[PDB]
RNA sequence: AAUCUAAAUAAAUAAUAAAUUAAAAUAAAAAUUUUAAAAAAAAAAAAUUAAAAUAGGGCAAGUCCUACUCUCCUUU
RNA sequence: AGUUUAAUGUUUAAAUAUUUAACUAGUGAUGGCACAGUUGUUCUAUAUGUACCUAUAAAAAAUAGUAAAAUUAUUUUAAU
């Protein structure tokens, strides 16, 4: 099982105080935020998004 | 503590007027003109002139 | 309302008025007693400063009075300051008072019976014409060292007018502790009653040997087996007195030559 | 008499035996500075 | 903290550092990796930490001023002793 | 303590016992008691006789020391030296008193 | 020769290293001394990082002759030590040419230090290693131009508002 | 009534996935409720979080130990 | 004035201490050395025989898949 660090490892830049300092709490947070944003964006925002566009014309 | 803390919980700890109080205040003096050193008001040396007048 | 709001007993607090009431409690609200073992926060208690026990306390309240009078100052830290200044506004109230019922009631409260034949003959001349307030609470600047006590100076009232301290210096503490007080230059020219300055070198006289010189030497090795920081080592505790000091003594008793 | 040289073994010297003599008529040692 | 109802940024290097200190990068066969590159001014002058004066208290000329500093209640046992026999090799 | 600061220092090392300096050998010679026998009976009975004692570890004396010479026990803490001419005078039992042949 | 790569005309030139290390550790040198700062850093100061550190941030940001007050003042241990300093440092400071009056803390960093691990002993043999803890003492003594040193020789502010009007 | 401050100093322990949510009310669905959802909106005490340790159950496989008309050796 | 109780203590100053109740009369017993592990000793409680008697110490790979804890390498290319 690979949770692909390298690639959040240098990302926690942007997150904030414990998960910055601190790696395996660093990770499950943005590995966390990361794999709900791609849940969130298939399947969630449109509905949402192509609402504003309906709401705006 | 059935948890640990992060520092925007110890971070917390420095915000009420107790902490600050305690620790991050200035005192105010002023300079002994007979010892010509930091003083506060309402305290003196053993010594006579500190003594007899209050400086 | 026709009982008390707040019924027989309860305790207030500090800083809190008399709010006078129909009790069959008392209570003093007023200290004018002389040398009282009254020791708390109320009014009519003077403050009670923290010890073992209100015995224990009483031992420090002779041992602080007693050193008061034998040196017109001692430098005592918080809470026993107020709780001396009342003291020694009281032992000048039992040394005016002068009548063999007073003069024991401090004979009674003295560690040493010196202090008891001092006190009885400089105060009335001293304090003849002062009234109440006989002692300066005067508070030292740097809080102590080994903890935030504060330290107030409280020192008896005019000494120019005293037999026994007539022009001394309290500006620094002995050299030795076995040392008679540096003196203010302007007034060298004065002598003491012999009988307060020849049973003092009578009790400095012990430590003038070497079997204290001993002692010193060895206590400095129990606070360091009860490790106290910066203590030196009983190999380098050279003497206090010495040879050298003992030339200028004897002869400085030129007087009994 | 026991140590610790300047590397750090124990170098414990070879042990004796003090023995007080005591002469009858004193005996000295003059040393000129 | 402090703030004078100013916004410094903040408490400086205080705060947030003492919470997890770095762990200390180890030398692999006592190597040190990027030795064979970065040139060879005393790393007093490399990354900034360039101090006139590093007074060291951990000195026997110090010792005076150490003692000088702590507290009275600080008391240190084992003066004149040590509970573990010295003697043994 | 009129000491301001409290230590191992300024602690008045005796509130009490103002009756002071006294000549122990001078007073023995009246008492015709052996003049180094009545020094120590006012010292802890460890100091003088072979008798089971405590002693505090730098009153022991350190071994030469970088700072300082090896401080004996005793060329510190004369007075302390036991006698044991003293002991043996005092305390244990001479092969002469029990001498039966 | 190790040569060191250095750029001169957009080109990097093969530059002899041992001529070049030793150009840098000069101009580093002297590019630090010719500054208006003191840096100076005292080290084993015997307190944690917790309450050392935090006595501190009350002094960044002072003038020295109050830093030197607000110190000798306060019962704390942390004032007392880093006035230890600014009478070392600065006594160090008027040599290097900085001025006595006008300098600054500029940044007065506590700096997480040696810790001892001596053994303690709990009740009901349980231990628990007490570690007696030391810490290091970053301090940079800094020169303010047009500092205004204020005069106190009033008594904080007796000099009104318990002194009648007029 | 008594003794057991704060502050200054030294600096350990259980526990610790996280928290910005935690509150609070209501329904739930397998459960005690906790969640989900909706909808809201410094110091003492021990109501909740694990304020507890550890006892209390009963089941499973494993081993233990004691007992006698019915099993079996080393057996004196 | 050290011991059948009770309070405090509850990682406590103690892996049993502080205070206290009770008891206390031993010419028959804290004690010379003597008994040792399928066994000693037992005024017998399956109690103890060096601070859990399941003795310690030592030597094994016993069994534990038969609801214990684990079993390390993303971007794939045929279903139940
Ligand atoms: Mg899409
Ligand atoms: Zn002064």
């Amino acid at each position: 099982y690979y949770r692909a660090t390298a690639e959040l490892d240098r990302l926690r830049g942007m997150l904030r105080g414990r998960a910055r300092l601190e790696r395996k709490v660093g990770l499950k947070r943005i590995t966390f935020l990361m794999r709900t944003q791609t849940r969130y964006r298939v399947e969630q925002k449109a509905h949402w998004e192509r609402a504003i566009v309906r709401k705006n014309v | 503590p059935k948890r640990k803390k992060n520092p925007m919980q110890l971070r917390r700890k420095t915000y009420g007027l107790h902490f600050k109080e305690r620790y991050l205040k200035l005192e105010e003096w002023y300079f002994c003109p007979l010892c010509a050193e930091p003083k506060k008001q309402g305290e003196w040396c053993r010594r006579e002139d500190c003594r007899q007048i209050k400086p | 309302g026709r009982p008390p709001p707040v019924m027989g007993h309860a305790k207030r607090m500090r800083f809190a008025g008399v709010d006078d009431n129909p009790s069959v409690t008392h209570k003093p609200w007023d200290t004018s007693e002389p040398l009282m073992a009254d020791y708390g926060w109320e009014r009519g208690k003077l403050p009670k400063f923290r010890a073992r026990s209100p015995f224990h306390r009483q031992q420090i309240a002779r041992r602080m009075v007693t050193e008061l009078i034998r040196k017109d100052y001692v430098i005592v830290g918080g809470a026993r300051a107020p709780a001396l200044r009342i003291l020694a506004d009281h032992v000048v109230e039992l040394a005016k008072a002068g009548d063999t019922d007073s003069r024991q009631q401090l004979a009674y409260f003295l560690h040493d019976p010196l202090m008891v034949d001092k006190a009885f003959d400089e105060y009335p001349r001293r304090f003849r014409d002062m009234n109440a307030k006989y002692a300066m609470m005067t508070r030292l600047k740097g809080r102590r060292r080994s903890d935030n006590v504060a330290m107030y100076f409280v020192e008896y009232k005019n000494r120019d007018m005293s037999d026994n301290h007539k022009g001394e210096d309290y500006t620094a503490g002995p050299e030795r502790f076995f040392l008679p007080p540096r003196i203010i230059e302007t007034e060298k020219g004065i002598q003491r009653p012999p009988h307060m300055q020849m049973a003092f070198d009578r009790w400095a006289s012990k430590f003038k040997t070497e079997e204290f010189h001993h002692w010193w030497r060895l206590r400095h090795a129990k606070l360091r087996y009860w490790g106290v920081r910066n203590v030196p080592h009983p190999s380098d505790v050279d003497p206090l007195w010495t040879e050298k000091e003992e030339e200028e003594w004897h002869n400085e008793m030129l007087a009994n030559t | 008499r026991r140590f610790k040289n300047e590397v750090g073994e124990i170098k414990s010297l070879p042990d004796y035996k003090v023995a007080v003599v005591e002469l009858d008529s004193p005996v000295s040692i003059v040393f000129k500075q | 903290f402090t703030y004078t109802q100013a916004q410094m940024y903040a408490r400086y290097r205080t705060r947030s550092r003492f919470y997890k200190r770095p762990e200390k990068m180890l030398k692999a066969y006592n190597v040190s990796p990027n030795l064979l590159r970065l040139p060879k001014v005393k790393p007093g002058l490399l990354k900034g930490i360039y101090t006139d004066e590093k007074i060291d208290l951990r000195d026997r000329e110090r010792l005076e001023l150490v003692e000088s500093i702590r507290h009275p209640k600080e008391r240190d046992f084992y003066q004149d002793h040590t509970y573990h026999n010295q003697w043994i090799a | 303590y009129n000491s301001f600061e409290r230590g191992w220092k300024d602690k008045t090392v005796h509130p009490l016992d103002r009756r002071g300096r006294f000549n122990l050998d001078e007073a023995a010679a009246e008492l015709q008691l052996d003049e180094a026998y009545v020094a120590s009976l006012y010292k802890p009975l460890h100091y003088t006789y072979s008798m089971k004692g405590q002693r505090y570890p730098a009153e022991q004396g350190r071994t030469s020391r970088p700072g300082s010479l090896a401080a004996s026990r005793d060329r510190m803490f004369p007075l302390y030296r036991r006698n044991y001419k003293l002991n043996r005078e005092l305390r244990v039992l001479d092969h002469r008193r029990i001498s039966t042949d | 020769d190790r040569w060191a790569l250095v750029e001169e005309d957009g080109v990097m030139y093969q530059v002899n290293w041992k001529m070049y290390c030793e150009r840098l550790e000069t101009e580093l040198q002297k590019a630090q001394d010719q500054l208006p700062q003191y840096s100076f850093m005292m080290k084993a100061v015997p307190s944690a990082w917790k309450k050392l550190d935090i006595e501190l941030s009350v002094l960044r940001g002072l003038s020295v002759r109050e830093a030197m007050a607000q110190c000798k003042l306060s019962p704390r241990k942390g004032h007392m030590a880093v006035f230890r300093a600014l009478e070392v440092a600065q006594q160090g400071a008027e040599g290097k040419g900085l001025d006595k009056e006008h300098l600054r803390i500029a940044y007065i960093t506590c700096m997480p230090g040696p810790t001892d691990k001596q053994v303690d002993i709990r009740s009901r043999g349980y231990y628990a290693w007490k570690t007696k803890k030391s810490s290091h003492l970053l301090l940079t003594l800094a020169e303010d131009p047009e500092m205004v040193l204020p005069d106190r020789t009033a008594i904080p502010y007796a000099s009104l508002m318990t002194m009648k009007r007029a």
